[PDB]
């Protein structure tokens, strides 16, 4: 029990409660330390690297410098560090927009209510939230500018429900009205502990003397937003992470990719292959060293032990060989992954002009798992609808009407009963001549949409009316009957007025009695009375319930709308029957009777009144039936049916009811008409079970066709997912899943969004995306593999808490097809080439231990060593892993097929990193056996009989593998742009000019001795001019061949792209 | 359009870009055109690698093969000669020694024709590991400057052969203890009517190595000298037995570490004259066992060419890719003609 008193700050912070900030970054000063270097030394060459530095602090193992490889560890710990300092600092900012709003807190000093910011408020504070400002806490409201006490909330963010709740305020505190009298109340609040069940609270609030009850009927939780109120008074009793809906929220976790992990196992393939160069070079060492120990007696050796000197030279050929796995490679795997996330966010086909916010991509180190992408689990409202309804068809004496036809059947077949669609303008028109036999039926049905309704109307200074609706289908009725000429205007108590425009004359009319609206009737029925004093009864519901109660001898076209019944099933539109009859007075002093009957049972309410009004609906005439749109965003139908010829499965987990989302699903083609939908609404455990069973039995006796696979749908509950995602039944639904082609999960929990996506990534090796809006899908974002928040809207709490944050939902085309694709071949060639390019320098070290007798000596300076992965080989890897396009924009969005070559994994595995590592081996062995044949004896040179020497020739090795190394990414990359004509070709004039300015001021100054002749006898030498030419185009014919012969004679399917690419 | 990003070339993603692709009117032309232009090198620099002429005789093994008495014959395998003309008289060696222990192997070979350009001498060493670890630094490139270099603050590269009985050896550590002492007499005797050739000894080695190594600064109380120089160098170093490593040639062409363990080092070399043909005598004292690293010292007598000798291997690697482009410029015409 969370016991929280009224009227005094200094009493509650006793306690020690929560603050009211909410934070959605990764780090803070108090864990940045165990959980930044948890993320780094779990990649397997930074726990590499922490072992070749331990290697070199015993003594006498390399006279390389002790402190040159733990000082490059924390260079490259160091950038991965100001990275996350920099993302992290972003994420702190997004969430000081929400701490420093503006909520109007009471002062018991000032006795008034003071303006401060979100994040003052403490719990057992009095707050006054204003009109259509969001709710700051989880308060209970004591009074409201609304007679009784009663507000209306919005939950579109803790739910997908549109509706408007009524929170009321208990009627023993809604005497509180004025602000001055808000200081003489005392008394506590036993309130419950922090949950995450939405619908159900529990309290006892004392006042001054005897205890009141609470209930979640006057529970407003944070996510919600008051409407049509001026302002209420509440209380507020969690606040912060202690909230419903932000409970199960976190700090953002460690999300590795595919790639990364594919890494980790391609280190482990070099590290095997390390130990076997290690273990050739120390064995051949303790060999060569022994029975060859009369003919090396010049370098007077020591000769210890054959244990000793074997355990002390496998760690000197641990430090010459910890090289190949390049230490340089995990600073450009995290600078591309963030500079493609800058370019990401630079795009204008992904920024949304309407309310000014581009895309961001807050998670940088996920960029590359937007090309593979298996599933999207998608949310509802918000997501994929614009959260507004708009009256839309109507159907009325056999006839149907819409104001913009579409050309599909604008023509009236005429096929007996008529079925069409003409226009809006035609139905006034059979209004307004009396000659027409619909003209009774049609202002009949038009008054119905203006007063059968329980909207309370308001008046602005522009004189433009706004309407205050319970539901935003009977507020989209009173618009379609407004602009169809049948305005509805003021409001008084018992009697309702409406403005006819047809006249011009305004008109009045009784309200008699109206029957609340109930999901158990799904009608809404009303008797009025007229200015000709008749009586007559007006009646709105589903097709389901009043067509059971009509005359069919009285009305003559039904058989026309339960057609038309169908046709909009068929686009998804909500859809509600309208009848009428005429009563006398003399059934209705009987029927007041039976509302008096209701009127004496106060202790039943729920089972007296609404049946006794159907004792009066008993038969009608019907006029017709009404359809109303719910609005989906710009560019969903058309995404929907993309990403599904992309090979993505696509799954739809809202919090809406369940007659809602199928009705979306028609509308964005998510499901068709002749598809066969399996709905699981079940109860129990086990009836779960035998629903799912019979479902599985049912598809394995027959042979599935290739056509069924794609007219198959599933349709979950949520309570039948409560009991479906246990383990003994994990297995039946997920086998149920895969046949289908779209799943639709209703009524689920934001616990239970987050559940379904952490079953399918445990049991499937599949790449999740989860897209939302609103924080009752925070937990689904933080659970996927990368996780897309809907930005430019209030309540954007999934924008913040996401690794993406896009504009709408239609923008998920491009970031997944073009931008995911891209920067999926980016990042995986260009890691190939930084590990391939290590090793086509760093084995003629290896070949070298056979010319030098197992000493380990090194071929090339180490500070010329140093400048391979720092200054000459670091812009090929940026210029592929940035500016590549292998095949371009325009042709990645009219072919979609072509993103199943990222989602197999086409580009990058184990297998493919074995070939550019064959290849490194192969180009390194032409270097080192292609000159030692040219400098004999070293004597290759033609300078006064003057010889070359170790260093003379070990820029000739290291010369040509720079060539050779530049030259095979003149053939891996796609396009030439002027950034790759300066990285390639710009890398390699880079050299030839760096080297002698370097070799003849730096020798002067003690820093790379070896140097002093080499300038004269390397570049003045007619022998180093021919080794560069002829040694590279023998290691480059073989890629050169190979790349004529895979794209002519065996290509893959985007090599055919390309070559639409290039000539069309 | 405040936060909207611009709309320029760069951060569209949309740059002028070039597509290359393999068709076969792009790389078939590419390897016709490369065969026409690695042959002519090809062949040009495999008649430059044939063009030199030279002789090698391996005189490993003198001490015992040879004849005190008189001029015998060399065997087939201990001969490499390369030249214009052909051969009369193969090669003869004898030993020769003097007053006290001192042999010296007496090589007689014929030069068959006049070689017009410029004779170098070398000697051969196989089997040296020159290029060991531990071998390459261990030396002290202060003491190679001239400059009085004390005890402790010497170098610690020169790791057994740094200090003697608490004195400073001056030419520190291994590269300087374990030198090529053979040595080559500085003219070919001519011998039966031809005139004698005379070498020099000067400019052998590299010119920054005559540069940096400058005579020393230590008077000679301070010092001794290395381990194996001590038969040299009987009863230490005295003012007068001081070897300024400034002139000593030959000091710096050793010390000059070779990359493999089969070097030439420059000797002699005439550049004035060409020797005439005739038979010649080359006298060399044998100071240096084979013992010691177990290989085959050599006595070359070699021309320079462009690629500086006789050496195939690089004209031949301009034909390996003539040829191989200029097969699968045939492999890939007639799959193009054959299977479209
Ligand atoms: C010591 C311990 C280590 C033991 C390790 C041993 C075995 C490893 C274990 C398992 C290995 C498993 C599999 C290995 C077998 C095959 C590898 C998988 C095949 C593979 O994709 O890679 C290839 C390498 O092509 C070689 O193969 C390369 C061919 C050259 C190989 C020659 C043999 C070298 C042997 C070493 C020589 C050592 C000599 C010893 C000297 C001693 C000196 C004293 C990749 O280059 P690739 O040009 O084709 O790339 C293509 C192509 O270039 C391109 O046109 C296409 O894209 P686009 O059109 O869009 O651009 C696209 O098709 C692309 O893939
Ligand atoms: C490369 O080419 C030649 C190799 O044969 C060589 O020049 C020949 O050798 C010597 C050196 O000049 C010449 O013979 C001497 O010439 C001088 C000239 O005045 C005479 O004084 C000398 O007479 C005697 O020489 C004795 C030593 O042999 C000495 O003890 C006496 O006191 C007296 O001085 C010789 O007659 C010969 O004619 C040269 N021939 C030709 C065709 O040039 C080059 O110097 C050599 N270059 C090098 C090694 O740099
Ligand atoms: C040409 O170069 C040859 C190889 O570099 C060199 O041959 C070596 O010469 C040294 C010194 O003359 C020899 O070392 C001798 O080793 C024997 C053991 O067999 C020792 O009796 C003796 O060392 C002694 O050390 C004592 C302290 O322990 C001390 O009293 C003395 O100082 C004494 O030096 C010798 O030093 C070595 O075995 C030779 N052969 C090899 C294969 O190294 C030639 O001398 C050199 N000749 C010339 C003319 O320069
Ligand atoms: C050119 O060659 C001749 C022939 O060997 C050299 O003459 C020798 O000089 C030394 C030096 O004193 C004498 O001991 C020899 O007796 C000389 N030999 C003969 C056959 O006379 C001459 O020194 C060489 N020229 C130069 C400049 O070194
Ligand atoms: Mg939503």
């Amino acid at each position: 029990p969370r016991v929280i008193h009224i009227n005094d700050s200094l009493a509650n912070s006793s306690f020690g409660y929560s603050d009211n900030h909410i934070s959605t970054t990764k780090y803070n000063f108090a864990t940045f330390l165990p959980k930044f270097l948890f993320q780094e030394f779990s990649k397997y060459a930074n726990l590499f690297f922490l072992c070749t530095s331990a290697i070199q602090q015993v003594p006498h193992v390399s006279p390389t410098n002790r402190y040159t490889t733990i000082g490059t560890l924390l260079v490259v710990l160091i950038v991965s560090a100001m990275k996350e300092c920099i993302e992290d600092i972003k994420r702190a900012n997004s969430d000081k927009e929400l701490n420093n709003s503006t909520a109007e807190i009471f002062s018991e000093a000032h006795d008034d209510f003071v303006e401060k910011r979100w994040i003052d408020i403490r719990v057992g504070d009095i707050i006054r939230v204003k009109s259509e400002e969001p709710i700051p806490a989880d308060t209970i409201i004591l009074s409201s500018s609304e007679p009784e006490g009663l507000c209306y909330i919005e939950t579109a963010n803790l739910d997908g429900e549109t509706n408007l709740k009524i929170k009321q305020s208990r009627v023993e505190t809604a005497k509180f009205i004025d602000v001055k009298t808000l200081k003489n109340m005392n008394g506590k609040v036993v309130s419950e502990q922090p949950n995450s069940s939405l619908y159900t609270y529990e309290g006892t609030m004392t006042l001054n003397d005897r205890q009141i009850p609470l209930s979640p009927d006057q529970m407003i939780l944070r996510g919600a937003t008051l409407r049509n109120t001026a302002w209420i008074f509440g209380l507020v009793i969690f606040t912060g992470h202690e909230t419903k809906l932000l409970r199960n929220a976190t700090a953002t976790p460690i999300k590795r990719t595919a790639v990364e992990k594919i890494i980790n196992r391609q280190i482990i393939a070099l590290f095997t292959v390390l130990i076997v160069l290690i273990l050739i070079s120390s064995i051949g060492n303790v060999i060569m060293s022994t029975a060859d120990a009369k003919h090396l007696s010049y370098l007077y050796l020591e000769g210890t032990n054959k244990a000793g000197l074997f355990f002390k030279d496998f760690l000197t050929f641990w430090i010459l060989f910890s090289n190949l796995v390049p230490i340089s490679l995990f600073v450009t795997v995290e600078l591309i992954k963030y500079y493609q996330a800058f370019m990401i966010g630079s795009d204008l086909d992904l920024y949304y002009e309407k309310t000014d916010t581009p895309t961001v991509v807050r998670t940088s180190s996920l960029v590359e798992e937007l090309g593979q992408i298996e599933y999207i689990f998608s949310d509802k409202t918000g997501t994929l609808t614009r959260n507004i309804m708009e009256f839309k068809s109507c159907s009325i004496a056999g006839h149907c009407y819409i104001d913009k036809i579409p050309e599909d059947k604008t023509a009236t077949v005429e096929d007996g009963i008529e079925v069409g669609y003409r226009k809006f303008d035609d139905l006034k028109k059979k209004l307004n001549d009396p000659s027409d036999e619909d003209s009774p039926i049609i202002n009949d049905f038009l008054t119905l949409l203006a007063t059968c309704h329980t909207v309370i109307p308001e008046f602005q200074s522009d004189g433009s009316i706004k309407y205050q609706a319970a539901s935003p289908d009977e507020g989209a009725l009173v618009q379609g009957g407004a602009d169809l000429g049948y305005k509805f205007i003021i409001r008084k108590p018992n009697s309702v007025t409406v403005l006819l425009e047809e006249t011009g004359e305004e008109k009045e009319y009784q309200l008699l009695n109206i029957c609340e609206f109930n999901s158990t009737r799904k009608r809404m029925s009303a008797i009025f009375r007229f200015p000709d004093g008749s009586i007559k009864l007006f009646c709105k519901g589903a097709d389901t319930v009043i067509l059971e109660r009509l005359d069919d001898e009285a009305n003559q076209y039904v058989e026309a709308t339960m057609r038309h019944l169908e046709d909009y099933a068929s686009e998804g539109l909500r859809t509600l029957c309208l009848a009428m009859r005429d009563i006398s007075e003399g059934e209705y002093e009987e029927w007041n009777s039976i509302y008096n009957e209701a009127a004496t049972t106060l202790d039943n309410r729920a089972e007296k009144l609404d049946e006794a009004a159907n004792l009066i609906e008993k038969n009608l005439i019907l006029i017709g039936a009404t359809a109303i749109e719910d609005k989906l965003q710009d560019g969903v139908p058309e995404t929907i049916h993309t990403l599904q010829e992309a090979g993505i499965k696509i799954w739809v987990l809202t919090g809406d009811r369940q007659e809602t989302a199928i009705n979306i699903g028609m509308s964005c083609r998510l499901l068709s008409e002749d598809m066969n939908l399996l709905i699981i609404n079940e109860e129990t455990r086990d009836d779960t079970e035998r629903n799912l069973l019979e479902k599985i039995n049912a598809l394995n006796e027959h042979q599935l066709s290739t056509h069924d696979m794609n007219t198959l749908a599933l349709v979950i509950d949520g309570k039948s997912l409560g009991f479906a995602l246990e383990p003994e039944l994990e297995d039946y639904l997920l086998t149920v899943a895969k046949l289908c082609k779209a799943v639709i999960c209703c009524r689920v929990s934001p616990l239970q969004k987050a559940l379904v996506v952490k079953m399918v990534k445990r049991k499937s090796s599949s790449l999740l995306l989860a897209i939302g809006d609103g924080a009752n899908d925070v937990s689904m974002i933080q659970a996927a593999h990368v996780g897309v928040g809907i930005s430019g809207m209030e309540g954007m709490q999934a924008a913040r808490s996401a690794d993406i944050a896009v504009g709408q939902f239609k923008f998920l085309k491009k970031l997944l097809l073009v931008h995911g694709s891209w920067s999926y071949q980016r990042i995986s060639v260009a890691i190939l080439y930084s590990f391939y390019k290590n090793t086509a320098l760093y084995m003629t070290q290896f070949w070298y231990v056979f010319a030098n007798a197992f000493s380990g000596q090194s071929i090339m300076e180490s500070w010329t060593m140093s400048f391979y992965n720092l200054f000459f080989t670091v812009w090929p890897p940026f210029v592929i892993g940035v500016f590549d396009q292998f095949v371009s924009s325009r042709l990645l969005e009219r072919y979609p097929q072509l993103y199943k070559l990222g989602q197999k994994g086409q580009f990058f595995s184990v297998y493919i990193f074995w070939g550019w590592i064959i290849n490194g081996f192969f180009h390194s062995a032409i270097v080192f056996i292609g000159t030692i044949l040219i400098y004999r004896y070293g004597f290759a040179l033609n300078m006064h009989g003057e010889l070359a020497d170790h260093w003379s020739w070990g820029v000739t090795v290291y010369t040509t593998s720079v060539i050779i190394v530049l030259g095979k990414a003149a053939l891996v990359t796609n396009q030439w742009t002027k950034f790759t004509l300066i990285a390639i070709p710009g890398s390699l004039l880079f050299w030839l000019i760096f080297f002698p300015i370097y070799a003849s001021i730096f020798p002067h100054a003690n820093i790379s001795r070896e140097y002093y002749g080499v300038v004269k006898h390397t570049y003045g030498s007619g022998v180093f001019w021919l080794t560069l030419i002829v040694l590279p185009i023998f290691a480059l014919v073989r890629d050169f061949l190979w790349k004529y012969y895979k794209r002519m004679y065996e290509p893959e399917t985007y090599h055919v792209i390309q070559e639409m690419q290039k000539y069309n | 359009t405040s936060k909207k990003p611009p709309n320029t070339a760069f951060r569209q993603q949309r740059l002028k870009a070039w597509q290359p692709i393999l068709s076969p009117q792009s790389v078939l032309p590419l390897l016709i055109f490369v065969a026409c232009i690695f042959t002519p090198i090809g062949i040009g620099l495999i008649v430059s690698a044939t063009k030199v002429q030279d002789l090698t005789i391996d005189y490993s093994h003198c001490d015992t093969k040879a004849s005190t008495t008189a001029f015998e014959d060399i065997p087939k395998k201990y001969i490499k000669y390369h030249f214009k003309s052909k051969v009369e008289n193969k090669p003869q060696w004898r030993l020769t020694e003097n007053e006290n222990g001192e042999q010296s192997c007496e090589l007689q070979f014929e030069i068959p024709n006049d070689i017009k350009k410029s004779i170098f001498i070398y000697y051969k060493i196989t089997n040296f590991y020159q290029n060991h670890r531990r071998y390459v630094q261990s030396f002290d490139t202060k003491q190679i400057l001239g400059e009085p270099i004390k005890k402790d603050d010497l170098d610690t590269s020169c790791s057994p052969i740094r200090s003697r009985e608490d004195k400073i050896i001056y030419p520190c550590g291994l590269i300087a203890n374990s030198m090529f002492n053979d040595t080559f007499s500085q003219v070919l005797s001519g011998i039966d009517d031809t005139e004698d050739y005379n070498l020099t000894n000067k400019h052998i080695s590299w010119s920054i190595d005559r540069h940096r190594f400058k005579t020393t600064k230590y008077n000679a109380s301070d010092i001794v000298p290395p381990p194996n120089w001590m038969k040299k160098y009987p009863d230490g170093y005295t003012d007068e037995n001081l070897p300024d490593i400034h002139t000593w040639e030959e000091f710096q062409v050793w010390m000059r570490t070779a990359a493999f363990p089969k070097f030439y080092k420059l000797t002699l070399k005439n550049e004035s004259a060409s020797l005439p043909k005739g038979k010649y005598q080359m006298n060399i004292e044998l100071n240096y066992p084979i013992s010691l690293f177990g290989g085959t010292k050599s006595f070359v007598l070699t021309t320079n060419g462009a690629i500086g000798g006789r050496n195939m291997s690089l004209g031949v690697l301009y034909l390996i890719v003539a040829g191989l482009c200029a097969l699968f410029g045939i492999i890939f015409l007639v799959k193009l003609i054959f299977q479209p």
